[PDB]
């Protein structure tokens, strides 16, 4: 840790570890997690937009937006756009 | 379809068939819930009657889980042009709900920017129908779908005979001998998005099928996103 190998002010222990600060991620702590619609959807499971420079996911006919953001949780079997399992 | 494979169990459940009076097959739909069909407004004029199938992968052969759907109210897009097949699309309310089973589903309606950014730029979508399997060939009695590549717009434009307007898009391949073709009309071109399919065209018309040089085209879904909305958000008689 005497190089400061852990970015974005995450903490270095001890070959070494990295607890980031909310809002990194990676080994390092050198990824954002916000992000925008253009990258990995902003990691909404169906639509996405952005509203005052935030990400906010949505759903599309037969599913909840769940209380995390972004997965869609289906109201029932046969929820639009699935393959039909039974 | 020209080329493709046939659909397995549960593949593609959102397919319709428009049969007519003779109880044949001359176009396609898509179901968007247990009320409201999308087809190709083109179609209409086809069929002097019609009624909707849901649920068939084989025509000649009844199976039970098929059914078929009265329609209560035709809804074409009041600016179809008949000469450039501008505007080709129609919604269909039916006279009784579609119950949802194994082969039978809606598939999604996206919201429009998010499918132009999202949708649009993915590098294929799926068309499917029971049209002729061959352009000089006959319609097929099994259900096919189609992984059919996004052709740019210039592209599609320079390729074609006829007007490509800003309500229409290209698919499908320069010269590979695979296509939609005849009586795959009206039917769902659909695009994937993490496991989730989404309407994204409407098979619309073609030079041909799968000839060099030439694309299906395709009722290009977001111009109309919000006129299908309006057209659904009626809901029943009064
Ligand atoms: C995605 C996709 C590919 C594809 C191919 C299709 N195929 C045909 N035609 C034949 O293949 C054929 C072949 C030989 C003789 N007659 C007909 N459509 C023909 C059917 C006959 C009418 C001509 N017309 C309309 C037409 O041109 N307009 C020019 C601008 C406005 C409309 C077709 O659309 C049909 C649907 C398809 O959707
Ligand atoms: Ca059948
Ligand atoms: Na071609």
């Amino acid at each position: 840790c005497e190089t400061s190998p852990c970015q974005n002010q995450g903490k270095c222990k001890d070959e070494y570890t990295c607890t980031c600060l909310e809002g990194f991620e990676g080994k390092n702590c050198e990824l954002f997690t916000r992000k925008l619609c253009s990258l990995d959807n902003g990691d909404c499971d169906q639509f996405c937009h952005e509203e005052q420079n935030s990400v906010v996911c949505s759903c599309a006919r037969g599913y909840t937006l769940a209380d995390n953001g972004k997965a869609c949780i289906p109201t029932g079997p046969y929820p639009c756009g699935k393959q039909t399992l039974e | 379809i020209v080329g493709g494979q046939e659909c397995k169990d549960g593949e593609c459940p959102w397919q319709a068939l428009l049969i007519n009076e003779e109880n044949e097959g001359f176009c396609g739909g898509t179901i968007l819930s247990e009320f409201y069909i999308l087809t190709a407004a083109h179609c209409l004029y086809q069929a002097k009657r019609f009624k909707v199938r849901v649920g068939d992968r084989n025509t000649e052969q009844e199976e039970g889980g098929e059914a078929v759907h009265e329609v209560e109210v035709v809804i074409k897009h009041n600016r179809f042009t008949k000469e450039t097949y501008d505007f080709d699309i129609a919604v269909l309310r039916l006279k009784t709900p579609i119950t949802f089973r194994m082969n039978v589903a809606p598939a999604c309606l996206p919201e429009r920017d998010w499918a132009e950014s999202t949708l649009m730029t993915q590098k294929t979508g799926i068309v499917s129908g029971f049209g002729r399997t061959h352009e000089k060939g006959r319609q097929s009695t099994r259900l096919k779908m189609l992984e059919v590549p996004y052709v740019d717009r210039n592209s599609c434009k320079l390729s074609s005979s006829f007007i490509i307007t800003q309500n229409m898009f290209c698919a499908g391949y320069d010269t590979k001998q695979e296509d939609a073709c005849q009586g795959d009309s009206g039917g769902p071109h659909v695009t994937r998005f993490k496991d989730t399919y989404f309407v994204t065209g409407i098979v619309s018309w073609g030079e041909g099928c799968a000839r060099k040089g030439k694309y299906g085209i395709y009722t290009k879904v977001t111009a109309f996103l919000k006129w299908i909305d309006r057209s659904m958000k009626t809901r029943g008689l009064p």
